DNA sequence: TTTTTTT
DNA sequence: AAAAAAAAAAAAAAAAAAA
């Protein structure tokens, strides 16, 4: 709110107000002359459209790691942001923000305690969005002739390669099978709407101390969709969305049976005999683009999931064995194999 | 003060016992001990209540025991040899015999 | 504004004498449709008018009273239900009916869906279309709209009305013989009130492309909307906005400076042919045609396809009373390596039945505690829901223990009972069961026995009505004709008729057996206890079991079901008996 | 004001009652039924009235019946008014003033919960669904006597409603109200009063939608009539509840949302919003799902049948025969199971130790021939039997167990299959798969009839009146011939003699 | 069958 | 007039598992 406009049943002139404070109090009674008479012509009631309102949002900033001194934890700062500004940053990106630096009243909280002690905010006023520009490939004169030179490069597929990660040496064939990952198979379905997936499913197994996770990692860094996930460390990662209990009222806000950014994301898994019975049982389920449908309180909004898996495991002896590897295997279901 | 439920031998199986509230005024504290079945005799009286009156939307009205005696029935349920509170105890003839 | 009254009700009147769709017809270069569908109500007493705008824009008239209805959706809408009131006797010209009912329109269409994601102030008071997901619902609410009060010391009482909520009380009663200023009491349960209902509504996922996460808008519906959705559902709506002051401390004054967004609705939508059957069930080949037409994409497999869509069928439910009901539904188990793509056939059959859950290896009843809510409520499992249809599980294997009990509860009496948190009480399940393992290891081997690579006890595999078991070797032939299929298919079928046609044999129609029928039963039952005993004193397994019996009666009742016939023929009982030694004569182990 | 409306109804409703002289039978010419009904109240003192709604029905065709029904909160006290004047008409020492009920039953139709709506608010009403959890018998005021303290001038019988109400004026003129009243308990009269919660049926709900909850409210004699799990049927008038908290109060004052269609404008509210929610009113509870005292119950063919049945000579010959019609062969059987039920005397010593009184059989055969059609059938015929497997996933076994909510006293315990036996006959099936713990409590617990476990800092002493039958099957598939019991079965020897027949 | 460990 | 509660640490009983 901005301004607030009253009716009072035909008083001639309509009161307006104007409020800045984040709280206020409404009228009751007017002041025009039959109004001002001992008793009001017609009560008051509070009009929507005439008033006048601003887009209003807050976000919270935190420090980055390289400017957090050692043995400290980072801090944070609230931002609010009015007007054809709303909108133009999202989470999870670097920005250069100008703005005001104004003092909050405590009263919100209305403890009646710090005499003195107030909060503070920041008002943006102009937002740099840094970082980079995935663009969507959108097409421009510059990627032309970028293209036309890599036409006119000849065979591509090698160096292409070459070029994934350079710090570990040798494993061309697994480079390769990067390159054919990245492209995608056969898909967009066949006659009688019978299900294909482009998706390949690829798992890399061998040593300690081979730099799989390291070449992952290039991986996961040359791919714009790639998400990396390890043996444990959180419980967040799978069978719950991001946004479970997450608002302050407490909304219950979530989707169900669902991954992070499965919808043709990269899942790239390391220790892949590490994890519990519930990510196995998810990752079941990720099977062969077939969507994740497990509910908990009614909900039924299933997340189309579509994802190509990319998973590193490392043998139970930590080393090759002379006697048969089926048996040795991964300890790993022969149908997840397969 | 004390809270008495339902002898679980009492209730009817896979149901649920009932709770109310014993008040023990002078020489009978602490007789009774927590874990025990104990039979009391007592008056049973009512009083109004605001939350009770909240919660229900109804004039209901609370309810206390105030104990007058009190007999433990732990163990020995054989109840039909004598009577009285205690029938551990004697009497001057039984001494004598 | 005061400009729409006097003329814009007076146009849209004439238009609604004078509207033909030939204009819509022509605006889409490929009558009177108010007067005809009035004049249906009239002989229905119905009271709805559904109004689409872009027909309503096709008039060049009509488009100012359109944007002036988009600016001014209330006043807008109130006069054209005053109008459809008066065009009552207007067009009537029994006056009875009309009195009674009251008249509301149904505006849609009216302008591009928008999402949760780009919702400026500027669309403040105005009508929106949305499309999206029902999440939950809430209780009705009444609503206050007729205050009764009474003077308690004259007894005497006032209907008062209301306006936007706030009540003007009465200071003193009216009765001037008494004139007490202080004797007015209202009396609660002698009102009149209003149904509302709130519902929740989820963006659709379309609008979502990069992984963030979707928002939740409120939703209010009056009357004839109420109940007309519920969770799950895809629906598209149309209504205005609306914002409202936030009550922030309920013990002050003070009000926030912000508001809550949530839109009220005025219009929701979602996202004789027995001749035809027996026409169809008079053929000869029915029974081939309608087995392979629920599975067109697997190859060969006949079988096993024909035993599914008889257990699909289903049998008899009797409930005599001299000796208690007898189970009439059909179980099948499918068992083989994960090279066959045994899950399709499950999936198939889920969507082509009427009722049925899908699930894998929780599924019984059980108490939940609320999570919206602080309360208990009773939660049926996935058995409970497939009364009368099929349950399909999946990785039967991995099955944990504690719930393989249940299993061996409902098969054999069809009833389960819960004792939990002081509830006692039993539940009817009744219904059918299809179910697939896998073999351990790599391969099943064919001398190896069925028993131990099914790591399934005996009494509950031998408790199944019936068994399949799919067995891939590798051949040059088989696996030709597998591949050049697989290929042609990368590189005859009915409709929901099926699913009316179910449900018509499965009600209405309730063969029996013949005494023609008993008489081949019997000798079936004899011959197969002699072919599972010889001369030599071995002392054979008894192969022939009552099961076999019941399994036999229960089939051939099913496939008396299919074709509509009232009794059995001698072609069903060796069907039925052909079927159920097929899968035994291939259910020996390496010896013999 | 007079309100002729109720006065005719009341009219109507008193003359239907004095003169329906409906005829049941042939030799009931005229019955006069609510007259008898009346007598039963005299003979017995009774005090709630039961009025089956067809019987109301053709009374004045809709003039009576629906302005009855529909506004049955506004004619209420009306039929209270008719009923008392004909009873003190014709039973005066009955009044000895007391709170008269009348329950309505036998209406034409019934709803369910998913169409409630707010234009039946104050009809008459039927509704069914399950029953999920019940609340204590509280007491509640009714009728209460107020005194003005320093002048006492009593304010009796002052009605109360969804607050506690107090007089607003002294009839005495030398006092003017102005010392605050006190509440007479003595004098006040109390009624009973419990709150139920229903749900919808699982046949009524579409889809995985989350059932419907509604609360019920009892008053008189319709208290404890329901339990959990149990189906029933309701009667009563459809009400509706504010929120008291926001209304005056002596004591101190999804759902963050709001928008709730609250009120507002009043003297008592001040400031705040008052909100409403449903509620239901019942008044008739109906749930769908010594030899002397025998001797008493009188009739023709009570006495006929039972008296040929005694005279008869081959009472036995034909009794066996009688049991089980179904199964086929198992002549002995049958004769065990009729033993069985028929049970042992149980007498206890001068010592207080307990003599078993009960027969317990087990039953062992080969797979698939009629041994559970035997249990099936006693389960269906004998009153108070439990069918349970060998193996049950409950936690609670076959005899009891602790249940406790995280950091919950008291471990409140759970009864076992066998618990809820107790007082009756049991059944067990599959009897050779066994819990170890649960064998070594039963077979101590067979001897002493009774079990008792005491874990986590609690204890107590069950009673577990049971007579036990349960299968089993031989080890290996079939009975080997040439071994025995000992040898074919696994199950360990002391049970063995729990048993009494085999 | 027994003791251990996890829920 | 009201801060009241998610996050931890520690103590059991039941069930299932391995020897
Ligand atoms: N081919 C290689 N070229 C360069 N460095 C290599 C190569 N193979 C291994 N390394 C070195 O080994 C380390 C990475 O191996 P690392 O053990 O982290 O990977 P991993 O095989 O996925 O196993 P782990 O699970 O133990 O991490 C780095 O220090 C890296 O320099
Ligand atoms: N006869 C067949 N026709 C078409 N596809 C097949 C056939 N047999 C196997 N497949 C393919 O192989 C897979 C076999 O999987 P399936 O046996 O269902 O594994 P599981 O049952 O263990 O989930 C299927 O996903 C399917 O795509
Ligand atoms: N009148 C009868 N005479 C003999 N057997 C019967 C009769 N009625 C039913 N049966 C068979 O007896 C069986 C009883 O179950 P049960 O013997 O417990 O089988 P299982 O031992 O495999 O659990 C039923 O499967 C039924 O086929
Ligand atoms: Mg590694
Ligand atoms: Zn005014
Ligand atoms: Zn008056
Ligand atoms: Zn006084």
């Amino acid at each position: 709110v901005e301004v607030i406009a009253y009716t009072c049943d035909q008083c001639g002139y309509e009161v307006f107000q104007e409020v800045n404070s984040r709280t206020f109090t409404p009228l009751s009674e007017c002041t025009s002359e039959e109004c001002s008479q001992n008793q009001t012509k017609g009560q008051l009631f509070m009009s929507t459209r005439a008033s006048k309102f601003s887009a209003f949002q807050e976000c919270k900033i935190q420090e980055l790691s390289q400017q957090v001194p050692v043995g400290h934890i980072p801090r944070s700062l609230n931002i609010h942001v009015n007007g054809t500004l709303v909108r133009s940053l999202s989470p999870g990106d670097i920005v250069d923000v100008t703005g005001i630096f104004l003092p909050a009243p405590y009263t919100g909280f209305k403890a009646l305690k710090a005499g003195l002690l107030t909060e503070t905010y920041l008002e943006a006023q102009f937002v740099r969005q840094h970082k980079k520009k995935f663009a969507s490939f959108s097409l421009t004169s510059d990627v032309e002739e970028r293209v036309m030179e890599l036409i006119t490069s000849g065979d591509v597929y090698n160096r292409l390669a070459k070029s994934i990660a350079p710090e570990i040496y040798g494993n061309l064939d697994v480079k390769k099978a990067l390159l054919l990952l990245l492209v995608g198979g056969v898909d967009k379905r066949v006659g009688d709407g019978m299900k294909i997936r482009g998706d390949i499913n690829v798992c890399l197994m061998g040593d300690p101390g081979v730099a799989k996770s390291q070449l992952l990692k290039a991986i996961c860094k040359i791919s714009p969709r790639g998400v990396y996930t390890t043996g444990k460390g959180s419980s967040g990662v799978g069978l719950t969305a991001a946004v479970m209990k997450d608002p302050v009222t407490d909304e219950m806000i979530l989707e169900g049976g669902a991954l992070v950014l499965a919808d043709n994301g990269i899942c790239c898994i390391d220790e892949f005999d590490k994890m519990d019975e519930s990510d196995r049982t998810a990752i079941h389920e990720v099977m062969e683009q077939q969507t994740i449908s497990i509910s908990k309180a009614g909900i039924n909004t299933t997340l189309n999931a579509r994802t190509s898996i990319l998973a590193a495991a490392n043998p139970l002896y930590g080393r090759y064995n002379p006697r048969l590897s089926p048996l040795d295997n991964i300890n790993l279901p022969a149908a997840l194999l397969s | 003060r004390v809270t008495l439920q339902e002898a679980p031998g009492t209730v009817p199986p896979g149901r649920l016992p009932r709770h109310r509230e014993v008040i023990l005024l002078a020489d009978l504290v602490d007789v009774s001990k927590p874990g025990e079945e104990v039979e009391v005799t007592g008056i049973y009286k009512n009083n109004y209540d605001g939350n009770l009156n909240a919660k229900n939307g109804f004039p209901v009205f609370a309810t206390i025991i105030e104990a007058n005696s009190i007999k433990r029935r732990e163990g020995n349920t054989a109840n039909e040899g004598e009577e009285g509170l205690d029938v551990f105890s004697w009497t001057e003839e039984e001494e004598r015999e | 504004t005061n400009v729409s009254i006097q003329e814009c009700t007076t146009n849209f009147r004439n238009f609604l004498m004078s509207f033909k769709y030939k204009f819509r017809k022509i605006l889409d270069e490929r009558e009177l449709y108010y007067i005809k569908q009035l004049n249906e109500m009239r002989e229905l007493g119905t009271s709805n008018l559904n109004l689409d705008a872009r027909n309503l824009l096709a008039y060049k008239q009509t488009e100012d009273l359109y944007h002036q209805l988009l600016n001014y959706p209330q006043e807008v809408i109130s006069i054209m239900d005053q109008t459809i009131k008066d065009c009552m006797v207007s067009l009537i010209v029994d006056l009875d009916e009309i009195e009674t009912k009251f008249y509301k329109v149904r505006p849609y269409n009216v302008g591009s869906c928008k999402g949760m994601r780009e919702l400026n102030p500027n669309d403040i008071d105005k009508l929106i279309n949305l499309k999206g997901l029902v999440l939950r619902s809430t209780p009705v609410i009444p609503d206050m709209k007729v205050a009764f009060f009474k003077c308690n010391v004259c007894d005497h009482t006032m209907a008062v009305e209301i306006d936007r909520g706030v009540i003007q009380e009465p200071a003193r009663c009216e009765r001037i013989d008494c004139n007490e200023p202080n004797s007015m009491s209202l009396i609660h349960n002698r009102c009149s009130f209003a149904d509302k209902q709130v519902i929740k509504l989820q963006e659709t996922p379309d609008f979502v492309p990069d992984g963030q996460t979707p928002h939740s808008i409120s939703l209010c519906v009056y009357d004839e909307l109420v109940d007309s959705c519920r969770a799950g559902d895809r629906i598209e709506v149309t209504g205005t906005f609306r914002s409202i002051p936030i009550r922030a401390n309920s013990r002050q004054r003070v009000l926030k400076s912000l508001y809550k967004t949530y839109v009220d609705v005025v219009h929701v939508k979602k996202v004789q042919d027995l001749a035809k059957i027996r026409e169809v069930a008079a053929r000869e080949d029915l029974y081939s045609l309608l087995a392979r037409s629920i599975a067109p994409s697997i190859y060969e497999l006949e079988d096993v396809k024909k035993g599914i869509l008889l257990q699909l069928f289903g049998g008899t439910n009797k409930t005599f009373t001299k000796g208690g009901r007898y189970r009439g539904d059909i179980n099948i188990l499918l068992c083989g390596d994960p090279s066959t793509s045994k899950s399709q056939i499950l999936q198939y059959v889920h969507k082509i039945t009427p009722r049925g859950v899908y699930t894998s290896g929780g599924l019984t009843a059980y108490i939940t505690r609320d999570v919206d809510t602080k309360q208990l409520v009773l939660e049926s499992g996935a058995l409970v829901l497939s009364d009368g249809g099929v349950c399909c599980i999946d990785e039967f294997d991995k099955m944990s223990d504690s719930t393989r009990s249940v299993l061996h509860e409902v098969m054999e009496q069809q009833t389960i009972s819960i004792a939990k948190a002081g509830i006692i009480t039993t539940l009817n399940a009744r219904s059918s069961i299809l179910a697939s393992a896998n073999p351990i290891g790599s391969r099943y081997n064919p001398n190896l026995p069925v028993t131990e690579n099914i790591d399934l006890p005996p009494p509950l595999l031998s408790r199944f009505d019936l068994v399949y078991l799919v067995l891939d070797k590798v051949d040059e032939k088989n696996d030709r004709e597998l591949a050049k299929h697989l290929t042609n298919l990368y590189l005859v079928l009915p409709v929901e008729f099926l699913t009316m046609y179910i449900s018509y044999a499965k009600e209405h129609i309730h063969p029996i057996i013949t005494e023609a029928a008993k008489t081949e039963l019997v000798r079936a039952y004899v011959g197969m206890r002699k072919m599972g005993d010889d001369s030599r004193s071995d002392e054979k397994r008894i192969t022939a079991t009552t099961r076999q019996l019941e399994s036999m009666i229960r089939l051939a009742e099913a496939h008396a079901k299919m074709k509509l016939k009232n009794v059995v023929e001698l072609e069903d009982v060796q069907e039925a008996v052909r079927l159920i030694r097929s899968a035994i004569k291939d259910y020996a182990t390496d010896p013999k | 004001v007079d309100d002729v409306t109720g006065e005719k109804v009341r009219e109507a409703f008193e003359q239907f009652l004095e003169d329906f002289s409906v005829q049941s039978t042939d030799t009931g010419e005229v019955e006069k039924v609510y007259r008898a009904q009346i007598e039963f109240m005299k003979i017995y003192d009774l005090n709630t009235i039961y009025i089956d709604y067809q019987h109301l029905s053709m009374r004045e065709n809709g003039a009576l019946a629906m302005a009855i029904s529909e506004q049955y909160y506004r004619f209420l006290p009306f039929l209270q008014k008719g009923l008392r004047r004909v009873v003190r008409k014709y039973a005066p020492e009955l009044l000895n003033e007391r709170v008269f009920q009348i329950s309505f039953f036998n209406l034409p139709t019934v709803h369910r919960i998913r169409d409630i709506r707010s234009e039946k608010i104050g009809s008459l009403l039927s509704i069914s669904g399950t029953v999920t959890r019940t609340s204590e018998v509280r007491p509640e005021l009714y009728k209460a006597s107020f005194t003005c303290d320093m002048c006492r001038a009593i304010v009796d019988n002052v009605e109360q409603s969804f607050k506690y109400t107090e007089p607003t004026f002294c009839p005495n003129p030398s006092c003017e109200n102005r010392a605050f009243w006190t509440l007479n308990v003595t004098r006040s009269r109390f009624l009973d009063w419990q709150k139920v919660r229903i749900q919808e049926n699982a046949n009524e709900i579409p889809t995985g939608s989350m059932p419907r909850t509604l609360d019920v409210i009892l008053r008189g004699d319709s208290v404890e009539r329901a339990k959990p799990g149990d189906r029933c049927k309701f009667t009563g008038v459809e009400i509706v509840v504010p929120d008291v908290t926001q209304l005056g109060l002596p004591g101190v004052k999804k759902t963050t949302e709001g928008l709730n269609s609250g009120v507002t404008g009043l003297r008592s509210l001040g400031v705040r919003d008052l909100t409403y929610k449903i509620s239901f009113l019942a008044c008739h509870v109906i749930s769908i799902g010594d030899q002397e005292v025998f001797l008493n119950s009188l009739s023709s063919d009570e006495i006929n049948e039972l008296k040929e049945m005694v005279k008869d000579e081959h009472i036995y010959d034909k009794l066996v025969r009688s049991i089980a019609p179904a199964v086929f062969g198992h002549e002995a059987v049958k004769k065990g199971i009729l033993l069985q039920m028929l049970g042992g005397v149980h007498k206890s010593t001068v010592e207080g130790i307990k003599l078993r009184g009960d027969i317990n059989i087990c039953v062992v055969g080969d797979p698939s021939t009629s041994k559970s059609q035997f249990l099936k059938y006693v389960v269906g015929f004998a009153p108070r039997s439990v069918y349970t497997s060998g193996k049950a996933s409950s936690a609670a076994g076959l005899t009891a167990a602790v249940v406790r909510d995280e950091e919950g006293g008291d471990y409140t315990i759970e009864a076992g299959a066998l618990m809820l036996a107790d007082n009756g006959i049991c059944c067990i099936d599959e009897f050779d798969k066994m819990d170890i713990s649960d064998q070594v409590a039963i077979h101590e617990a067979m001897e002493q009839q009774t079990i008792s476990i005491a874990k986590a800092g609690i204890h107590a002493t069950l009673n577990a009146r049971t007579s036990i039958l349960a299968a089993a099957n031989p080890v290996g598939g079939r009975y080997n011939r040439k071994l025995s019991l000992r040898g074919n079965l696994n199950m360990t020897a002391p049970i063995m003699s729990r048993f009494d027949l085999f």
